[PDB]
RNA sequence: GGAGGUCAACAUCAAGAACUGUGGGCCUUUGCCUAUAGAACUUAUAACGAACAUGGUUCUUGCCUUUUACCAGAACCAUCCGGGUGUUGUCUCCAUAUUUUUU
């Protein structure tokens, strides 16, 4: 899982938090 | 098209150790020693030979700024269009030079 | 792009602004980028009209 | 197998081929009877470098090459059922498979003595009985050790005087060499067959030299001929969690087992030793590097000289060859023989003609007829 | 992968050139000769054993002893054949 | 081991330190060699 | 790929540059075995296809990488024996 | 990639569409063969659909559609995509059979005779041993009904064994 | 004198793996051989530019009412946005011992 977020969903390149030293979505109409 | 090679004799590399004294030591048969540098694929034998080549000559003309700085290895004895593009020694090459223990 | 290099010309090379500078007719200042964009829009409208 | 695209440019090719036979010392280049030049190299990269230098440096012409294939050999099985005299003077010879230990010792040129053998026959005769366990007679009498296989004289004394034997010994040994150089099935060399001749001026020598080859062809084709293929050995370096992928790939090669698997200490690597047949290996080095994303690398070498029986039956009219799909593993031995005979122009001139290498070409109409009556040799 | 199949380019073809695999397309005297040779060979193996044992540890005596062994074994095989 | 890595990573780390020292510098028995090497070779996966 | 007119499975597609298109490669005489799919014709381009025009030779390999990354928790040191590595027994 | 439950519905739509034209065409045979040689599930769908077409849907079809079903199922049995033993379901008695069944059996045997050729067909019908086809147990009226049916098709040469058995059971 | 400039001019930048200068000899200056001093920048999975556009002519195609405008491959040539390094000028800110060595 992502190194700095701690969530299991995405990859380390995809984490939307700022890289550290150590949600509603439009329904498809 | 085929090799990279030094055709002008005046553009020879300028040999720190005075090659005439090298040729004079060929009279004694125990002074000459023939060593072949064998090993596996991509282990370092051409770059090992290239260290001795660099330390034996004064000014190599084919030496660029990158191979001086140490980014790309000068593969001096690779010498062919095959061995530059394929990145792989396909023919044996050599160098005769004097060295001190 | 990599198959066909187009290999720049390294001699005489008259550049534009370096020769438009040598005239007495051009002058030089520094202004904000958005002001320069608005002035270019006014000038380019006026030329074509 | 190589052939130039424009035949009027054949001399400019041929000259240039000689250049390569100087510069690359591992190649073997020969010109077949059908004009097609066959060349033999160490491996896939080696043939690539050969055809670069032939195409761009030396000949500077365009050549149609075939697709990769291999050099087969051929040998025998259990025993020859019956000695058949051959007359065209009547030389007869019988065949036998060599010892499995003796072939791997003659592959590295050692007995126990060294090449050249039989300059000292007592020293040779001690070795065969001491180690390999022959009788005293054949150990006393070996006429030759040619490159893969042995010619021994058995003999019959009171059938012919040995001065008549040793008057003609050079000619019959040249006949043995000339028969081992090209064999009966597809003019491929014969590898690993113990011959024994059971019963046999200048005109007689020139009658002997082509008759010993025909006799050896009868003697081999009686003794259950089989076809032998060469097997590369493979040295693989992969990361450890990509070990099953390698194993999966070997199942797609048909004949590629994995013997040893060594964990390289202190590195995340794993070094895999296992064999592959050489005719199966036309894209092994590409598939291994693609399917492991560059975390693998193989090297395919042939310096143990191991040769394995090609699975199937050579004398089998019935097995089908599926024409642009690969063969079943039982039809495969027939398939290789027939395609090699059609490359070498042997059978003839026909779409899927079946001139199988039967024994009837050499012997007789009636004697082959009785062999078919007994049902022994189809 | 363009594995020998497919258009050279979709330029003049008025198609997309999209190519796909088809799932619907997967789909005797000579026997007596060798036995005689085997018996005579075994007899000659015996006298070559005699020559090996004699010469291992008198040329004419060993040759005449081998000839007498061939004579005795040939008469013994003429008796054992009938 | 995956559970011990999940919570107490420093104690787990020192466990692997001592066990690796026991494997790679010791006069040690052969069945214990193949068992400890099996532990490492599955520690590559850590209990699938 | 442009010169030989082949398509590696995820890259571009050009025009042939040689668009004009005997019994040597007949069916009866060639042994069909391990198909000569297009990656082999790209990788070793003087061996697998006849008439390679305007073809250059593409850098055989680089040895095998075993760089080990260290991105977890940062409190692991720089020099540390990774769990990927095999032991060095006695 | 239709799911496993709806494969019988797909086979049913293919057969119902095959009936709608004015004649049989090899399109609906080729697509069924390329279905059967893909997976075991399509073959079990066809082995179900043959029984569902003989037991249930025979009574509704006119002779124009039964002739197409005869040529279709005969052309699948003729090239061994369906086993000969799948033909064991049909019985040929006076009580079990119907007119729309017997016309179907006539056209199926017409297709099998055209393709196999009355000598390979003899070999297959001997090797498969269908009790509804060739009743050698007894029951003189039933074997008479079978002999009369196969002579009314135009077979004859199949019937020599059953005629010999019927004579030898009339003579006792 | 020292640092610096979105300042200028002038040389130079793709070639037997490739540069210039000097002395001596041979030919009769060019060139060849021999001894010597220096070579900044660019270059070997080859190039100033880890970036990447357009124009001309002749072939081969594609859209097909004709020309511009076009589709996309090849060969030969040009234009444009930029870059390095060297020399000079200019401008700004500060400053004036007990066996081979010797006991
Ligand atoms: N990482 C790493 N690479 C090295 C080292 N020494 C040499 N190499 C690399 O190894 C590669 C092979 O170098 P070479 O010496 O040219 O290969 P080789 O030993 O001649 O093997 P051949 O293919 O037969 O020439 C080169 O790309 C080098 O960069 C090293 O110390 N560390
Ligand atoms: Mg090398
Ligand atoms: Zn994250």
């Amino acid at each position: 899982f992502c190194r700095n977020c701690g969530e299991a969903g995405h990859k380390e390149k995809d984490c939307m938090e700022k890289p550290r030293k150590m949600v509603l979505v439009r329904a498809t109409d | 098209e085929h090799t990279i090679f030094t055709q002008l004799k005046k553009n020879i590399p300028k040999t720190r150790y005075n090659r005439d004294y090298m040729l004079s030591m060929a009279n004694i048969p125990e002074r000459i020693i023939n060593v072949g540098v064998i090993g596996p694929l991509h282990s370092g034998k051409t770059s090992l030979m290239d260290l001795l080549v660099i330390d034996s000559h004064k000014r190599i003309p084919d030496m660029s700024k990158n191979v001086e700085l140490g980014w790309k290895p000068l593969r001096y004895l690779d010498n062919l269009k095959q061995e530059i593009d394929r990145g792989l020694s396909i023919k044996l090459n050599g160098s005769t030079l004097l060295c001190t223990d | 792009n990599e198959l066909h290099p187009t290999l720049p010309t390294n001699h005489n090379k008259t550049k534009l602004l370096k020769s438009l500078k040598n005239t007495k007719y051009f002058q030089q200042t520094t202004i904000d980028w958005v002001e320069a964009g608005l002035q270019l829009c006014r000038q380019g409208h006026n030329m074509l009209n | 197998v190589l052939q130039p695209l424009l035949p009027r440019e054949l001399p400019k090719l041929l000259d240039a081929l000689n250049k390569i036979s100087k510069y690359y010392p591992g190649v073997i280049i020969k010109v077949e009877e059908s004009g097609e030049h066959v060349i033999l190299g160490n491996g896939e990269l080696y043939m690539d470098c050969l055809l670069y230098d032939l195409r761009a440096s030396y000949a500077k012409i365009e050549i149609k090459i075939s697709d990769p294939l291999t050099v087969f050999s051929e040998s025998c099985s259990n025993e020859s059922f019956a000695s058949i005299p051959v007359s065209n003077l009547s030389i007869s010879v019988a065949a036998e498979p060599m010892d499995s230990k003796m072939i791997q010792d003659l592959s590295r040129n050692t007995l126990g003595d060294i090449d050249g053998i039989m300059d000292n026959p007592r020293k040779l005769s001690k070795i065969l009985r001491t180690e390999y366990g022959w009788d005293s007679l054949a150990s006393r009498n070996v006429w030759s050790f040619y490159n893969g296989n042995v010619l021994i004289n058995d003999t019959l004394p009171d059938e012919i005087s040995p001065e008549l034997l040793s008057k003609y010994k050079e000619q019959i040994i040249q006949g043995f060499y000339w028969a081992v150089k090209e064999g009966p099935l597809a003019e491929e060399p014969i590898y690993g067959v113990q011959y024994k001749l059971l019963s046999i001026i200048d005109v007689m020598k020139s009658q002997i030299i082509p008759l010993m080859k025909k006799a050896c062809y009868v003697g081999l084709l009686t003794a259950i001929p089989i076809l032998l293929e060469p097997i590369y050995e493979v040295d693989i370096t992969v990361h450890a969690p990509l070990l099953p992928i390698v194993e999966e790939l070997m199942k797609k090669r048909r004949g590629s087992r994995i013997y040893k698997t060594i964990k390289v200490a202190g590195t995340p690597l794993l070094e895999v030793r296992g064999q592959v047949p050489v005719i199966e290996s036309a894209g092994f080095e590409t598939d291994l590097r693609l399917s492991t994303n560059g975390l693998g690398m193989c090297q395919l070498y042939f310096w143990h000289k191991i040769w394995r029986k090609v699975p199937g039956d050579v004398l089998d009219k019935d097995a089908f060859i599926p024409k642009l799909k690969p063969a079943p593993i039982n039809s495969l031995s027939r398939d290789f023989v027939m395609k090699t005979r059609r490359r070498k122009g042997i059978s003839t001139g026909g779409f899927m003609s079946n001139d199988g290498p039967t024994l009837e070409k050499y012997i007789s109409a009636e004697l082959y007829a009785q062999l078919r009556e007994n049902g022994l040799v189809p | 992968s363009y594995n020998g199949i497919g258009l050279k380019s979709a330029k003049g073809s008025s198609t997309s050139g999209h190519v796909q695999r088809s799932l619907a397309s997967n789909n005797l005297a000579v026997q007596k000769q060798i036995e005689t040779h085997m018996e005579k060979r075994e007899i000659e193996v015996q006298v070559s054993e005699l020559r090996d044992r004699l010469e291992e540890e008198s040329e004419e005596q060993i040759d005449k002893k081998c000839e007498a062994l061939r004579a005795k074994l040939t008469n013994e095989w003429q008796e054992q054949q009938r | 081991g995956w559970k011990l890595a999940l919570v107490s990573k420093k104690t787990h780390d020192m466990i692997w330190e001592k066990l690796r020292y026991i494997l790679q510098t010791q006069e040690l028995s052969s069945t214990l060699r193949e068992s400890l090497e099996t532990l490492f070779e599955i520690r590559q996966k850590d209990y699938k | 790929g442009k010169a030989l007119n082949n398509a590696i499975p995820g890259g571009p597609k050009f025009e042939p540059l040689y668009p004009r298109e005997n019994e040597f490669n007949s069916i009866d005489r060639v042994i069909f075995r391990v198909p000569i799919r297009s990656e082999y014709k790209v990788a070793f381009p003087h061996l697998y296809n006849s008439r390679p025009r305007s073809v250059r030779i593409p850098w055989y390999n680089n040895p095998v990488s075993c760089i080990i990354q260290n991105d977890e928790e940062y409190d692991t040191p720089a020099l540390f024996f990774d769990p990927s590595l095999n032991p060095i027994p006695h | 990639k239709i799911a496993n439950n709806l494969k019988k519905s797909v086979v049913d739509i293919i057969i119902k569409s095959s009936l709608q034209e004015s004649t049989f065409s090899k399109f609906y045979s080729i697509l069924s063969e390329r279905m059967i040689t893909f997976h075991r599930s399509w073959q079990t769908a066809y082995n179900e659909t043959f029984e569902q077409n003989y037991t249930q849907d025979i009574e509704d079809y006119e002779t124009d559609q039964l002739r197409i079903l005869g040529k279709f199922w005969g052309h699948l049995i003729s090239y061994e995509f369906l086993p000969m033993d799948c033909l064991k379901i049909i019985k040929l008695t006076e009580e079990e059979s119907c007119p729309q069944g017997r016309i179907f059996i006539k056209f199926l045997f017409q297709e099998l005779v055209n393709e196999l050729g009355l000598d390979e067909l003899q070999l297959r019908l001997n090797s498969s041993k269908l009790d509804g086809m060739f009743p050698l147990e007894g029951d003189a009226e039933h074997i008479r009904y079978s002999i009369n049916f196969f002579t009314a098709i135009g077979l004859g040469l199949l019937t020599e064994d059953m005629r010999s058995r019927l004579t030898i059971i009339q003579e006792v």
